[PDB]
């Protein structure tokens, strides 16, 4: 820890100045612990006693390490962090296991004293000043300032990362073969070389890092495969998620649930069939982390299925750039889809689910297309290309649905997989009026205060009908009048409404809805042989429409 | 001497901090190459972690030399560096441009690369070539010269442009020359051959006395608009509202007609549906055929009349922005309206290409957007804000697959209501 690496210039935000937080003295031993820690640091160059001049100050403290012979210095830069300039945000994302490529040997190197090994911009040191209190309210206390990246400062992560990158730049160019992943203070070195030649290069890298003030592990690696990494378990030829453990409770809190779902979604990367619709449906209502929540019948029926799936262990495989990417998707049940991405029969790179409706009402095609989109984005992120899709829908089905759809959609090349349940259109509306079909003029109306309503129809055959409705809305009665017409008509019917709202819902051909009434209308539409739905401007003297408007 | 022009951001505004979109390994490899060279050439420089800004970069093809090209999305930076340069009283957009027989668009973006960029401003032009699967942190760079795509580039080069074009304009007083960002729009009423000849004199003039470089988009291969980018605005149509011509009308036909006419009434005051509705009196089967009355056509035919001459009492206001809505019409056809206030269309139009070999909705929409934007620039001097009838995610995934322009408009995503009916054709 004495790196000759050029420093990164740093600045306090515009207008602001150093922090002047007073140190509140403490324990006899705690001050002694600091002096001993700081004297050892001073010897190492990590910090330097500053003159009586002017450095500002940041509170210091000292803690019992989780081992009791050694104590730990601790600085609370919260105030400095606030006055310090923004930095290029360090990698918020993380490399996904199914994106790594097969390697014969992989070594893990931990940099030691990572931060304390990189120098701090000379001009910025003065703002890191701190003081360890005195014997006890007597002597002034000693003033110190950092000369290296302080363990809790804002710029330490990014500056360290960039310095590491620069240090590795020459080595990675003299070894286009070796791959190195940087993550925090860890370095994962992999290669397709003979265990003896590999171990060779590793020692090389080590000496290189060492000549730049970076110390790596002694047995050359305190690396023992499988590596437990970020909720993952990586083996030389496969990867999985670390031991998932679902808690059994009697009273579940909002907090208990969120934690459950989170873990479930994490299992979802490799465990096929995980579902979290109902457990989530039952969640964000309001944000009490502690407001106990009564477990729904479905939520428990869902939680049960999840437990069974998690019973037998599953693993994922690594990426082979040679072979290509394939994605398969299968419908599940009720707005739920699951998928897997692979290269070889029986070897999953990873799995996933798609349970987003994107609206009150939808249909399988439109949801299927969205699932394709999410996967495509994920594939590009993880592998850098799009996969070949295998979908439970025939070219005709999809072909029909979009030539008609008012929106623009697109799907990379795909293949029809005949493995029910297949995606399909349960009903299609006529594009022209039927001839020997009774024509129903429907209308619905509601009182905005009493919320009482009416729904009815008048047909050309002379039939009229009105039905009373309770606790309803204008829009709700409009859908109900249509439902009414469908119920009283034959296998073929022409329906005329003045509701753009009800038009828009049905003309979008939905096969499932969050609305109970819409699902009933849908059930009726499927029963029907031919249904032609039409719209006309309300209160415009259109015969048929005027008569029924006055009725309701 | 490095004569850089002091540039600053809008008061009380900080640089852009936009996230880089993940890119295909293919596009990443292209960017790495292009940047490695720009770096060797001194146009850009690697930056450190003390720079926190970011602007999205993309990799496109100007239609296939099988070359790649970098496209920086400075939409955010432009909005913070400039609606204040001297953004309102230099040479605003000329009006005869949309009346010329031929307007050729030439890319003069390579000029900028010569002028060094202001020291204190560079930091604000930082971008990131992404890594695949977060394997390594992205490669970060910032510009050392005026970047193509930034709205301050043309403004800072302005003086130099007007100086180079002087002689040329002094000898061709009947050629309008309008600049918009990275492009020059040259219009005339000459004959195609002369017009084209004259464009060639301009190119060579920029080349030799500019020691500026306009690319030579040699003439057509496939049948339509290929040399520079050859427009013919004097031939731009308007897609008026059309009412069906009928053999036999059914109750359902008149109902649809009354609905459309009713809707139109919010634009054309003269439209009337009185004598037309009377034929619907009574609750009849939609099929029932009904003879148009005598007063009907006296009303219908009168409507077709009003619906021919685009409305008036609609003026372009430069303080408000233009809005373009597009609707999928099927069969590779697309309609659109440019406006500023609902029901006050400055223009209406259509766009279509259905059966060449290779086309899909995204590609179509992508070309329609570039077509509308170009017409928009020619007619008003600015690009509009688009209300795209596609899903955000999808558009974001594929638009760069067919984008060829050097500029990028604002856009938002919408869900078109069944009024496509009130706009469709034949
Ligand atoms: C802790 C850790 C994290 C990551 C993201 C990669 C890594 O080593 C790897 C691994 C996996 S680590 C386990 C392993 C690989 C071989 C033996 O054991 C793979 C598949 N491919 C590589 O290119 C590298 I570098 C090791
Ligand atoms: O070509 C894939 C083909 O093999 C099957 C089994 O017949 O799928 C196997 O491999 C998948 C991933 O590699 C697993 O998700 C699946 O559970 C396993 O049976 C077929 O389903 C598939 O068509
Ligand atoms: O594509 C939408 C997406 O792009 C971002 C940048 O990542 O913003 C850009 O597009 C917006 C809409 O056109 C502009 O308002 C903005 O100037 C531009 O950067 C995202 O903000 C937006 O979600
Ligand atoms: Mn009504």
């Amino acid at each position: 820890p004495i790196s000759p690496i050029e420093t990164v210039p740093v600045k306090l935000k515009p207008g602001m100045d150093g922090p002047k937080v007073k140190q509140w003295p403490l324990t006899e031993e705690k001050i002694k612990a600091l002096v001993e820690i700081c004297t050892e640091m001073e010897k190492e160059g990590k910090i330097s006693k500053i003159g009586p001049e002017n450095p500002y100050n940041t509170p210091v403290f000292a803690i019992k390490k989780k081992d009791s012979t050694k104590w730990r210095k601790l600085v609370d830069f919260r105030e400095l962090n606030k006055r310090t300039q923004d930095f290029w945000e360090v990698q918020l994302g993380i490399p996904h296991p199914a994106g790594l490529k097969k390697k014969k040997s992989v070594t893990v190197l931990d940099v030691g004293d990572a931060y304390f090994s990189v120098p701090l911009d000379e001009d910025f040191r003065k703002y890191t000043a701190f003081t360890i209190p005195s014997i006890n309210n007597e002597t002034p206390g000693i003033r110190y300032q950092y000369n290296v990246l302080p363990q809790g400062w804002k710029g330490s992560p990014a500056i360290f990362q960039s310095s590491m990158t620069k240090i590795l730049e020459p080595f990675k160019k003299q070894n286009p073969d070796i791959v190195i992943y940087q993550y925090m203070d860890d370095l994962y070195v992999g290669s397709d070389l003979e265990i003896g030649q590999h171990r060779t290069k590793i020692e090389e890298l080590r000496q290189h890092l060492l000549r730049w003030g970076l110390t790596t592990p002694d047995k050359k690696h305190q690396k023992e495969p499988p590596f437990l990494w970020m909720g993952y378990e990586l083996h030389p030829d496969k990867w999985t998620v670390q031991p998932i453990v679902l808690p059994e409770k009697d009273s579940w809190t909002v907090n208990d649930i969120q934690k459950l779902v989170g873990k479930l979604n994490w299992a979802s990367q490799i465990y096929p069939g995980i579902k979290v619709r109902q457990l989530s449906k039952l969640l964000r209502g309001t944000k009490a982390l502690t407001e106990v929540i009564p477990l729904t019948e479905e939520a428990e029926l869902e939680l049960a299925e999840n437990r069974e799936i998690l019973k037998e262990p599953v693993h994922g495989v690594y990426y082979d750039p040679s072979k290509d990417l394939i994605a398969e998707i299968q419908k599940q049940g009720q707005g739920q889809w699951t998928y897997q991405i692979y290269q070889e029969p029986f070897k999953n790179l990873k799995t996933g689910k798609y349970a987003r409706m994107r609206g009150a009402h939808t249909n399988d095609v439109k949801q299927l297309t969205e699932a394709v989109q999410k996967i495509t984005t994920e594939s590009i992120v993880i592998w850098g290309k799009t996969p070949k899709f295998k979908l439970p829908i025939q070219k005709e089905t999809w072909e029909t649905w979009w030539t008609e759809y008012w929106q623009a959609t697109w799907i990379p090349e795909w293949e029809f997989v005949n493995t029910p349940p297949l995606v399909k259109l349960w009903y299609q509306l006529e594009k022209e009026p039927i001839v020997g079909a009774e024509t129903f003029y429907v209308d619905g109306a509601a009182n905005r205060e009493t919320k009482l309503g009416k729904a009815g129809y008048v047909t050309n055959k002379g039939r009229q009908k009105v039905v009373p409705l309770t606790n309803t809305t204008n829009q709700k009665t409009e859908l109900q009048a249509i439902y009414l017409a469908l119920q009283d008509s034959g296998l073929e019917v022409n329906i005329v409404t003045d509701s753009q709202y009800a038009l828009g819902i049905i003309q979008a051909q939905p096969d499932k809805s969050e609305s109970e009434l819409v699902n009933q209308i849908i059930e009726q539409l499927i029963k029907k042989e031919k249904v032609y739905l039409a719209w006309v401007p309300a209160h415009k003297g259109i015969g048929g429409n005027e008569q029924v408007d006055k009725l309701v | 001497p490095i004569e850089t022009v002091p540039v600053k951001l809008k008061p009380g505004m900080d640089g852009p901090k936009v996230k880089q979109w993940p890119l295909t390994e293919e596009k990443i490899k292209a960017l790495v190459e292009i940047c490695t060279e720009m770096e060797k050439e001194g146009k850009i420089s690697k930056i450190g972690p003390e720079n926190p800004y970011n602007t999205p970069v993309f990799a496109i093809k100007k239609k296939d030399s099988t070359k790649w090209r970098k496209l920086v999305d400075f939409r955010e930076l432009n909005k913070r560096t400039q609606d204040f340069w001297e953004v309102q009283l230099g040479i605003p957009h000329p009006a005869g441009l949309k009346k010329k027989k031929s307007v050729t668009v030439l890319d003069v973006g390579d000029a900028y690369f010569s002028v060094p960029l202001d020291e204190d401003f560079r930091k604000y032009t930082a971008f990131t070539i992404p890594s695949i699967n977060n394997e390594t942190p992205g490669i970060r760079y910032q510009y050392n010269v005026l970047p193509q795509g930034w709205k301050g580039s043309p403004a800072i080069f302005q003086s130099s442009m007007t100086k180079i074009l002087e002689p040329f304009k002094k000898q061709n007083p009947d050629i309008v020359i309008y600049q918009y960002m990275d492009d020059l729009y040259v219009g005339s009423d000459l004959e195609i051959g002369q017009h084209r000849t004259k464009i060639e004199e301009l190119r060579q003039h920029l080349l030799r006395w500019g020691l500026t470089t306009p690319d030579k988009k040699h003439q057509k291969e496939p049948p339509f608009l290929w040399m520079g980018y050859e427009l013919h605005p004097d031939k731009w149509t308007v897609q008026p509202i059309v009412l069906p011509e009928k053999d036999s009308w059914t109750v359902n036909d008149i109902q649809k007609l009354v609905g459309k006419l009713n809707w139109a009434s919010q634009i054309y005051p003269g439209i009337k549906v009185r004598q037309l509705s009377k034929l619907l009196r009574g609750t009849k089967a939609l099929t029932e055929v009904i003879p148009l009355t005598e007063e009907a056509e006296l009303e219908l035919a009168e409507n077709r009349e009003i619906l021919k001459e685009p409305v008036h009492g609609v003026y372009y206001d430069p303080s408000k922005d233009l809005i373009a809505e597009i609707q999928k019409q099927g069969q590779g056809q697309w309609t659109y309206q440019i406006y500023q206030e609902p029901f006050k269309n400055l223009k209406t139009g259509k766009y279509a290409r259905m059966r060449g070999a290779h086309t899909n909705d995204v590609k179509q929409l992508t070309e329609a957007v570039q077509k509308i934007t170009t017409e928009s620039i020619v007619i008003w001097g600015k690009t509009p804000k688009f209300k795209l009838p596609i899903q955000k995610e999808t558009w974001e995934t594929w638009w760069t697959e067919y984008w060829q322009a050097t500029w990028i408009p604002e856009w938002e995503f919408v869900n078109t209501p069944p009024l496509v009916k009130l706009w469709y054709q034949l």
